[PDB]
């Protein structure tokens, strides 16, 4: 694992999570579009989520609190709402092991250009 | 083996002192249980006295009232040992907390004074 | 040899002489006695040795007749108990410097009985040995101590 | 507890302790009832050394090896009773346990509301101030006039009388109430 | 509690009922006013051994002073009836 | 009341079996129940995504 | 009581230590005082410093909670070593492998967790994402006050 | 009065006690307490359980997981 390789091998090729992303983004890729987020201030603020919560994937989280406020009391009619927004948590997931992957390929490339 | 502690003592049964013993020693076991014998044969005659309705006075519980209130200074000696360690005991941990309280109150006094601790919401001193 | 044992043993039953000091000699009444004899004399604590000569039956037989039942059950059930006694290193030199010769023993404590190391420890100190001035061997004397003497 | 302790324990029960601690820390450790009838007689296969040793001083030293064996090889928590000290319940039940003085303090309608059980304990107390005249005359004259005395008190040697040193023994609270 | 009181006739049955439950007693031989050491002839272990069993039978500890002494069925059934206090 | 027994069984009431075996086969039937309508404690997502067969082009290249 | 039974002075003699002794019920051969040492203690015995849970617990005892007969002598720390205190009871394993044992489970911890701590564990993953310049308009901050522009982009 | 069961109806025989008393008896020894411990083991407590029969309790009333929710 990453875990098991950083202690007691190089962590020059590995990456430590504190500095993340230490490179500039503007290297390797061409341009990137930012990840326009589809709840707005407004809408979040009046929604009042919780500021660990105010993901880049609150649009289905609002929508999720939406229909169990709309389905009360019958609570287990709202587990597609959880589901996408469990889904999207998980693209935040992947968009973040991306990154991560990205860096550890970036310092391979840093570490084949030194 | 067990290791003997002042605060886990050795038990009787595991103590050496109980297998190698002397008539002397039964002699001082025998006149223990005897003494023992009397005592308890006072305090059962003065508790099954019915024309006894108060208390039972315990001369021993007096006896050790008496040693722990009102024996201690008669039977003071001054000795460089005991005043050494009573004025050590008395006097160094007020010298040792006044070092404390100066050195943070000067630190808090420099330190207002010269404006680096804020006081941002402190109304009720 | 009793100035060895009262300073190797000091604290210890094993500091006092067999025969016991002046001042408790002469204090030493019947009564003491007889406890002394009903306390260390006691029967499983004795044997019967007879050497060459003998009939082992006949030995067992006498014993029977004369030398059962002497005690063997204590009086308060107060047993005696051997201890292990303290080893303490130490000097003692009694200068008698108008006396003609001068007796001086070193000894480091060894095993003991019970312990199977006598034989190792005993040809240890025979290789040592011994030597005293009326001995015809001289210098060609094999133990080198006492060649060196 | 209702007897009372020597002044030396003997060779014997110092042995007989030995086997009483030997045998619940047993069931202590081997929880199973066939590991504890196994190794009970385990303990049998040791104690037949212990049977006919003469000397005594080699009965003791086995006594001492038996102890420190005890010791070595003793349970961290011991097997303990509801009813044993250091145990679950050992004197739960004090809040029964308030004695036959404090009846005398009642309220004279508390003592009419139980009728016959008062003249009953007027009755034993009669009993108690008719016998202890001659149970204080008892002991004054079965006290031996020699150095060593007992803890066990005499019986009722007179016929008719109370053994003397009755009261605290008689009027216990009960262990179990209800 | 839930547990019922306990019967003089009851200890007895019960005291009697593990008594005949050891090996070296004959239970035509055993009744209640019989010695265990001249009258069944047991050895010194038996007689703790027999204490063991009223531990386990009965739920609650005889003490090793009161168990030395006690050496026939009669006084440990008004034993263990004087220690849970019993009106018959 | 129970007439309780020596050395043997008490006599079981049908109340008291039959209430604690109703109980584990109505938490047995909830186990079940949950297991075939969400496997999720298994399951959880479909996979989690392992960095070692992510291609470059949608990693972003690393220039030369 | 009078001033013959009370306690006072130091025993300097071997008649008034038998007098101390038979004051405080006490054998004269078992008569060891507290020394000397001008702490007030004086003519008080040294029982050896054995709690009260060491003593017989079925044998039937005159102070029952405290395990003490009547007349006889109350230790000096009896308040000390009363059940609801400091027990005295012998182990069943000794005091120094006992503090080994614990000091040595302490530091092993404490040192384990400073390696825990060391190397911290992470998860093959970056920071959580939050947008809007991280939320400086929801941290707390001045809305007329442009805030530092940080950008989250997609992958 | 209790009704007491009889000793005669607690053997040795079909108990784990039987093997620990012949094992014993190999050993060259004999259980004094073995005929009284036989209760916990002979009678209606004979026959030791198993992990199903404690912790699967129930389950086979508990396989009743209807898919007639429609
Ligand atoms: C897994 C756990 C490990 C750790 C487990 C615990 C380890 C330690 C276990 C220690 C067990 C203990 O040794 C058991 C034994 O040996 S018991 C021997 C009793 N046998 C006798 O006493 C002989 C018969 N007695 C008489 O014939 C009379 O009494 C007599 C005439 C001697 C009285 O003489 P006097 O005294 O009047």
């Amino acid at each position: 694992a990453h875990l098991t390789r950083r202690y007691l091998w190089d962590a020059s090729v590995e990456p430590d999570p504190e500095k993340i992303p230490s490179f500039p983004p503007d290297l390797g890729f061409p341009e990137r579009k930012e990840r326009v987020m589809v709840a707005t201030q407004q809408e979040m603020m009046d929604a009042q989520l919780t500021l660990q919560q105010r993901d880049y994937c609150a649009h289905y989280l609002i929508r999720l609190l939406k229909c169990k406020r709309d389905s009360f009391p019958n609570f287990l009619a709202c587990k597609h709402e959880q589901h996408d927004w469990d889904y999207c948590e998980h693209l935040d997931y992947v968009k973040r092991m991306k990154e991560f992957e990205r860096e550890r390929r970036l310092l391979q490339r840093k570490k084949r250009r030194a | 083996k067990y290791k003997p502690a002042p605060l886990a003592t050795l038990p009787s049964t595991l103590d050496p002192a109980e297998y190698d013993v002397s008539p002397e020693t039964r002699r001082a076991q025998v006149e223990r249980l005897s003494i023992r014998a009397r005592l308890k044969r006072e305090y059962l005659l003065q508790y099954n006295d019915p024309k006894r309705v108060s208390h039972i006075e315990d001369p021993a519980l007096i006896r050790w009232t008496y040693a722990r209130s009102a024996n201690i200074y008669p039977n003071f000696r001054p000795t460089p040992k005991n005043s050494l360690l009573g004025a050590v005991a008395g006097f160094g941990p007020l010298i040792f907390w006044y070092y404390v309280f100066k050195t943070d109150r000067d630190r808090k006094e420099r330190l207002i004074q010269e404006g680096k601790l804020d006081r941002k919401f402190n109304i009720s001193y | 040899f009793d100035y060895l044992h009262a300073t190797a043993f000091q604290g210890t039953p094993l500091a006092q002489a067999v025969e016991g000091p002046s001042e408790n000699v002469r204090r030493l009444s019947r009564t003491d006695l007889t406890d002394y004899l009903n306390r260390h004399y006691k029967a499983p604590r004795m044997v019967l040795a007879a050497a060459g000569g003998v009939e082992h039956q006949q030995l067992l037989d006498l014993a029977q007749k004369h030398l059962s039942s002497v005690s063997r059950v204590y009086e308060e059930d107060a047993v005696p108990g051997l201890t292990p006694c303290r080893f303490t290193g130490s000097e003692i030199r009694h200068r008698d410097d108008a006396l003609p010769l001068a007796h001086v023993a070193i000894a480091v404590e060894g095993p003991g009985w019970a312990n199977p190391d006598n034989v190792t420890l005993q040809v240890a100190n025979a290789i040592i040995g011994h030597y005293d001035c009326t001995y015809g061997g001289g210098v060609h004397l094999s133990s080198p101590l006492a060649s060196v003497a | 507890a209702f007897c009372a302790p020597p002044a030396y324990l003997t060779h014997q029960q110092k042995v007989l302790r030995l086997y009483k601690r030997a045998l619940r820390h047993l069931e202590s450790w081997c929880i199973h009832r066939d590991k504890y009838r196994y190794f009970a007689c385990l303990m049998r296969a040791r104690f037949e050394e212990h049977k006919n040793e003469k000397d005594m001083m080699r009965a003791t030293q086995l006594l001492r090896e038996a102890e420190e064996e005890f010791w070595q090889n003793q349970h961290p928590q011991p097997y303990i009773f509801p009813d044993s000290p250091g145990g679950t319940s050992f004197e739960r039940y004090e809040c029964y346990k308030v004695p036959e003085w404090c009846l005398d303090y009642w309220h004279p309608s508390e003592k009419a509301m139980y009728p016959d059980y008062f003249s009953k304990r007027e009755q034993w107390k009669k009993l108690r101030m008719e016998s202890w005249d001659r149970e204080v005359k008892q002991l004054q004259e079965e006290t031996s006039p020699d150095g060593i005395m007992t803890e066990a008190l005499p019986p009722a040697r007179r016929e008719g009388d109370l053994p003397p040193l009755w009261w605290h023994i008689v009027t216990r609270p009960r262990e179990r109430p209800t | 509690s839930d547990a019922p009181p306990l019967t003089l006739d009851g200890i007895k049955d019960r005291v009697l009922y593990v008594l005949k439950l050891y090996d070296k007693i004959d239970p035509e031989k055993l009744s209640v006013n019989s010695h265990f050491m001249k009258d069944l002839g047991l050895d010194s272990l038996d007689q703790v051994e027999i204490i063991m069993a009223m531990e386990d039978e009965f739920g609650f500890e005889i003490p090793d002073i009161d168990a030395e002494k006690l050496m026939c069925p009669q006084e440990i059934v008004d034993y263990i009836a004087d220690k849970k206090d019993v009106y018959e | 009341h129970i007439q309780p027994r020596y050395r043997e069984f008490p006599q079981l009431t049908r109340s008291q079996v039959i209430q604690g075996e109703f109980l584990s086969s109505l938490m047995w039937f909830w186990i079940l129940w949950r297991f075939w309508h969400d496997s999720d404690a298994v399951l959880g997502h479909f996979s989690y995504p392992d960095p070692s067969q992510w291609t470059d082009e949608e990693l972003g290249i690393p220039p030369d | 009581m009078t001033k013959d039974m009370l306690p006072g002075s130091y025993p300097r003699t071997p008649e008034e230590r038998a007098a101390a002794a038979k004051k405080y019920n006490m054998r004269v051969e078992d008569y060891e005082p507290y020394p000397d040492d001008g702490m007030g203690y004086g003519d008080y015995p040294m029982l050896p410093n054995r709690s009260q849970h060491e003593r017989d617990p079925w044998y039937q005892w005159d102070h029952s909670e405290l395990r003490m007969n009547w007349g006889e002598p109350i230790h000096w720390d009896l308040d000390m070593y009363i059940r609801n205190r400091v027990d005295t009871s012998p182990t069943p394993v000794s005091w120094d492998v006992m503090c080994k044992h614990l000091f040595g489970f302490v530091a092993f911890m404490v040192f384990m967790f400073w390696v825990g701590h060391v190397f911290p564990s992470y998860q093959p993953v970056g920071p959580k994402q939050y947008p809007y310049n991280n939320l400086y308009l929801e941290r707390g901050g001045d809305p007329t006050k442009e805030p530092e522009p940080v950008v989250h982009y997609d992958i | 009065k209790m009704e007491l069961p009889d000793y005669r109806q607690w053997k040795i025989e079909g108990t784990p006690l039987e093997t620990v008393q012949k094992k014993l008896a190999a050993r060259g020894l004999r259980d004094p307490w073995a005929r009284n411990e036989a209760w916990r083991y002979m009678g209606g407590f004979a026959g030791n359980i198993t992990f199903p029969s404690v912790i699967l309790k129930g389950f086979k009333w508990g396989f009743a997981a209807f898919v007639v929710a429609l």
